[PDB]
């Protein structure tokens, strides 16, 4: 009763809204929060396309989604941890050393 | 749909508006009504947490079809285990578990 | 399907990188050994090579819906296993002048080793899902290993958060070709369109978010921004396997992608991939001009690499020599980026420190390392495609996979980012050969020396007589 | 009028090409992680529009 | 079914919406954590009870905690509003619409016979997930003891 393309389409504006969001923001803890915005909607598509079909892997695919996205939660706010901790500063452009 | 689940599914969300409004209530009573006049081990002990519910999902989704698995799923549960366990231990003995150095 | 015992004789390395991984991390919990550990984890990759011999002893069979073994397979495993021996190697001397935990780097070396031998048997969505995050996530504790380090921790910052944002693209792209296909097999993605209706929308819009992930993964334009940046900031054994593995297993998985699914053949996404191939090749020899810094230029070399490897894959359903090629111009690209990325490794060890600059300085490098010299200046005329080399013969492969196919553009391209090339690396090697201003002693060292020395060997020999290379290619057929 | 040898020059000029493309190229690498994933976004759109229009 | 899962929807992208301009973190992360529930709503209305119990149980209430304990302890750029201002977001935003209508075209144009919201249980996905998926298991039980080391690694004190 639900059509797949309105849950696919939920899926995409997320997903567009994580990636504005995680350009947007000079402060890297937002781009860690678009991030987790992304992947969730990414999941979220998987879930829709499992339910449609009537099959199992949609949720196989949300359950290794969302462990991608708990291992890279954790290791982003480390790395966020450690610029806090060693510049005092989240401040994404200032770390741009690096160019040519 | 049968007259049960239905009559289930009211009682649920009954259950649950009441018990949001009584809260709500309850603080709103509390408010117009009277008179006026960090370490880095915090990070890491939840980042545990995460990583091992995650596993603990995985054990979740197996416990539940045990009889509809046979002694392969035995054993792939087997090694999923081990490998957590090893972590486990990997933790502990690195003093990542250990609260007072 | 399930598992049966003769599937189990099908999985060898895979199991034996995981028990390595188990051991390694026990042995950790034991005691902190960095040399003991160093150990484990260069013996478990030599029997992960070993269980490769005896699998090969062993048939072609699908293990899992996700795994697939045959000789294409044990071929990628055997190049990224080799990758990952050399990285190890080339790490020993850096992680003894790495004055914190060494041996957590071999762990994560391990497990993403273990990822790309999912990526080189990957027959499955999930599965090449799970190998990307599997040689990704170890690439980001590895990339900022040296987290004190402000350039590293800069490399770190930005390889996680770019790769995040492109698994997010990978990830959405297989949920749009699974709501399509309505299966997670290679195989059939495409096969319920017929009659013409290979172009669906969905499906390609899929695929098309898959190739946004891959193409960050391979370094091909427009996705290619992050390479010098983390090149230069990573480790230096950590730049060398993320060169040679991560880009190795990717393209491997693309490969077998582009070959099992029916939409493989598909105009548009030959189109597309024809541009960033002609993109990558002519903006990554025309940004490493005039670049001082040895791993940034190597970086924009990848991209331009790369490139070739994308125009050897444009070519495979219309030719047939196009995975012989693939396989060819890998081992020499493999062996090519492994002695460049290991001089730059063992010049840079031992590690200095956070706050010292790891600067190469390679001019006047013959006069005080003359063989360090050689090696370098034989792996910058094999990357330019110099007849003597390896790097030639996959030239060679992908020029004739282009005539072939009749991809004059891509032919050109080649040519002319081949000159911009030429001019580039003999820069590079004649700065070897100049006169420096200003300006070891154990056995690990040496033994990235003669790691070096082998692959500059092979490189030349396999440029002067490539025949056993290319028989060693052309029996990895896989189960079509 | 030919001391100079323009025909070298006018053969040299692809090399002045070639510098000056890589030099306005070598600009986009400015460092900055914001416009690394602007750049990811923006290729994603030209591969999208350029797959739907084929 | 159809309900609960437009409401939840809508309630997912507000909460997003709302996420991605806010300035204040513990706020973003609570409207983030609301965009989390309505999303464990849809999965509810979908069918996928398992993914839905998971969405509560594993991303808010475990990831959307350590983001939370993060911000605590840094005790937190926000002050100028960047982001606020037109001239800032004028391109990100006209950027991601494209890459959202484009998407939506793709979208537009395929097989849809409709879900028919029949439960997909926890069990069926356990046979599954120890049944043909025995090596997405063990290899994700091995992504995630390399999160856990690479976390360790970087994010200890010292
Ligand atoms: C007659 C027409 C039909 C036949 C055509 C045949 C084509 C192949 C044979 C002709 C090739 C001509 C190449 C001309 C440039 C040669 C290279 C050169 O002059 O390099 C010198 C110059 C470096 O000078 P320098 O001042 O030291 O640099 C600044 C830093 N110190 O270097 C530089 O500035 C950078 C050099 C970059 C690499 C060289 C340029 C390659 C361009 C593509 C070449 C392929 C052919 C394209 C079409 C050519 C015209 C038809
Ligand atoms: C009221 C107007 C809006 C007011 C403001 C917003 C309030 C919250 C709105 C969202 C949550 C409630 C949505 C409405 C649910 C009502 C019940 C319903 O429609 O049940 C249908 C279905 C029953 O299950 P099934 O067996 O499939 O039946 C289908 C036909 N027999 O149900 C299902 O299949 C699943 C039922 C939904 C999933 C469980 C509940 C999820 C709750 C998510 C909360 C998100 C955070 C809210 C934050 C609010 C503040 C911003
Ligand atoms: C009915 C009695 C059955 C007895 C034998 C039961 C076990 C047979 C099949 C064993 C399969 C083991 C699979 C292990 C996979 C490990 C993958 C590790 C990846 C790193
Ligand atoms: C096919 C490979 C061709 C290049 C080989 C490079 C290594 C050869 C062995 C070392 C030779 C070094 C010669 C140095 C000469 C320096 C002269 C300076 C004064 C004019
Ligand atoms: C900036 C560098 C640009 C390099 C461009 C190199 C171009 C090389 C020449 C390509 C010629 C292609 C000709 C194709 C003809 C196809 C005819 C088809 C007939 C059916």
């Amino acid at each position: 009763m639900i059509p797949l393309q309105h849950g696919l389409i939920l899926a995409a504006i997320l997903f567009v809204l994580g990636l504005t969001g995680l350009v947007i923001r000079r402060n890297l803890l937002f781009m860690l929060i678009g991030l987790e915005i992304m992947i969730n909607a990414s999941a979220l598509a998987f879930v829709v396309a499992g339910s449609y079909w009537g099959q199992t892997d949609g949720q196989v695919m949300y359950i290794l989604a969302i462990s991608l996205a708990a291992a890279e939660a954790s290791i982003g706010l480390a790395l966020l941890l450690q610029l806090h901790r060693r510049r005092q500063n989240l401040n994404i452009d200032s770390v741009s050393e690096m160019r040519g | 749909t049968s007259t049960e689940v239905i009559a289930h599914h009211w009682a649920f969300a009954i259950f649950l508006i009441v018990a949001i409004g009584l809260c709500c209530l309850m603080l709103v009573g509390g408010w117009f009504l009277g008179g006026r006049a960090l370490s880095a081990k915090f990070y890491l002990v939840a980042m545990f947490f995460v990583i091992f519910d995650v596993e603990a999902l995985y054990l979740f989704a197996w416990s539940t079809s045990i009889r509809e698995s046979g002694w392969v799923g035995f054993v792939e549960a087997a090694i999923f285990i081990f490998v957590l366990l090893a972590g486990l231990v990997y933790l502990v003995r690195i003093g990542a578990l250990d609260w007072t150095p | 399907m399930t598992i049966t015992p003769q599937n189990l004789i099908a999985l060898l390395p895979l199991l034996i990188v995981g028990l390595t991984v188990v051991v390694v991390m026990l042995s950790i919990a034991w005691r902190r050994n960095h040399f003991l550990n160093a150990t484990l984890s260069v013996i478990g990759l030599n029997a992960a090579l070993v269980s490769l011999w005896f699998v090969g002893q062993a048939g072609a069979m699908d293990v899992t819906p996700l795994m697939r073994v045959d000789g294409f397979a044990m071929l990628y495993t055997g190049l990224v296993l080799l990758a990952s021996l050399a990285t190890c190697t080339f790490a020993y001397p850096w992680l003894e002048g790495y004055n914190d935990n060494k041996d957590e780097f071999y762990l994560l070396v391990l497990i993403a080793a273990l990822g790309g031998i999912l990526l080189a048997n990957a027959n499955h969505l999930a599965s090449l899902f799970l190998g990307i995050e599997l040689i990704s996530l170890p690439l980001f504790g590895l990339v900022g290993y040296a987290f004190r380090q402000k350039r590293s921790l800069e490399a770190s910052i930005k390889y996680t958060i770019l790769s995040a944002a492109a698994s997010s693209f990978l990830l959405f792209g297989m949920a749009l070709v699974y709501a399509q296909s309505g299966d997670l097999s290679f195989v059939a993605l495409g096969k319920n369109l017929g009659d013409g209706m290979l172009n669906e929308p969905l499906l390609l819009a899929g695929f098309g978010l898959m190739i946004v992930g891959l193409g960050f993964k391979l370094s091909l334009v427009p996705f290619h921004l992050w390479t010098p940046d983390v090149y230069q900031g990573a480790p230096a054994p950590v730049s060398t396997f993320l060169a040679t593995a991560s880009k190795i297993a990717i393209f491997g998985v693309v490969m077998r992608l582009f070959l099992y699914a029916p939409v493989g053949d598909s105009e548009a996404i030959r189109v597309v991939l024809a541009i960033i191939a002609f993109a990558s090749i002519i903006f990554g020899n025309l940004m490493a001009l005039s670049q001082t810094n040895i791993k940034r230029l190597l970086g924009y070399s990848s991209i331009s690499h790369l490139g070739y490897l994308l125009v050897a894959l444009i070519a495979l359903q219309t030719g047939e020599m196009s995975m012989e090629a693939v396989g060819v111009y890998l081992a020499g690209y493999l062996f090519s980026s492994l002695g460049a990325f290991g001089v730059v490794s063992l010049m840079s060890s031992p590690y200095r420190g956070p706050d010292a600059d790891s600067l190469f300085s390679y001019r006047g490098l013959f006069w005080h390392r003359p063989i360090l010299a050689a090696v370098m200046t034989v792996m910058m005329l094999s990357l330019a495609g110099i007849p003597m080399t390896l790097g030639f013969i996959g030239k060679f492969y992908v020029l004739a996979v282009g005539v072939q196919a009749h991809l004059w553009w891509l032919v050109g391209a080649v040519v002319v980012g081949s000159a911009i090339g030429l001019y580039y690396y003999l820069r590079v090697a004649v700065s070897l050969y100049l006169h420096a201003p200003e300006q070891p002693s154990n056995w690990q060292y040496s033994a990235g020396g003669i790691v070096v020395l082998i692959s500059a060997l092979l490189v030349l020999v396999l440029g002067v007589w490539p025949q056993p290379l290319i028989s060693i290619v052309r029996l990895a057929m896989p189960l079509m | 009028l030919l001391k100079r040898d323009p025909l070298n020059s006018m053969m040299n000029i692809p090399a002045v090409l070639s510098r000056f493309a890589g030099k306005g190229l070598l600009l986009s690498e400015n460092g900055y992680l914001r416009w690394y994933v602007a750049s990811m976004s923006i290729g994603a759109v030209v591969v999208l529009a350029l797959l739907m229009v084929l | 079914m159809e309900f609960a899962f437009y409401i939840c929807g809508l309630i997912a992208i507000l909460a997003t919406l709302r996420v991605i301009t806010h300035t204040n973190p513990v706020h973003a992360l609570l409207y983030l954590i609301i965009s989390l529930l309505a999303i464990s709503g849809v999965f509810f209305s979908l069918g996928a009870y398992f993914a839905g119990a998971l969405e509560i149980i594993v991303y808010a209430g475990a990831i959307m905690v350590l983001f939370v304990f993060v911000v605590m302890m840094l005790n937190l750029i926000e002050q100028e509003r960047q982001w606020l201002k037109p001239q800032v977001w004028i391109g990100p935003a006209i950027l991601s619409a494209i890459m959202l209508v484009v998407i939506v075209y793709a979208i537009l144009g395929v097989n849809d016979q409709g879900i028919d919201g029949t439960p997909i249980s926890a069990k069926a996905v356990g046979i599954t997930l120890f049944g043909p998926y025995v090596l997405a298991v063990e290899l994700a039980s091995m992504l995630l003891l390399a999160g856990l080391v690479v976390a360790f690694h970087v994010g200890r004190e010292e």
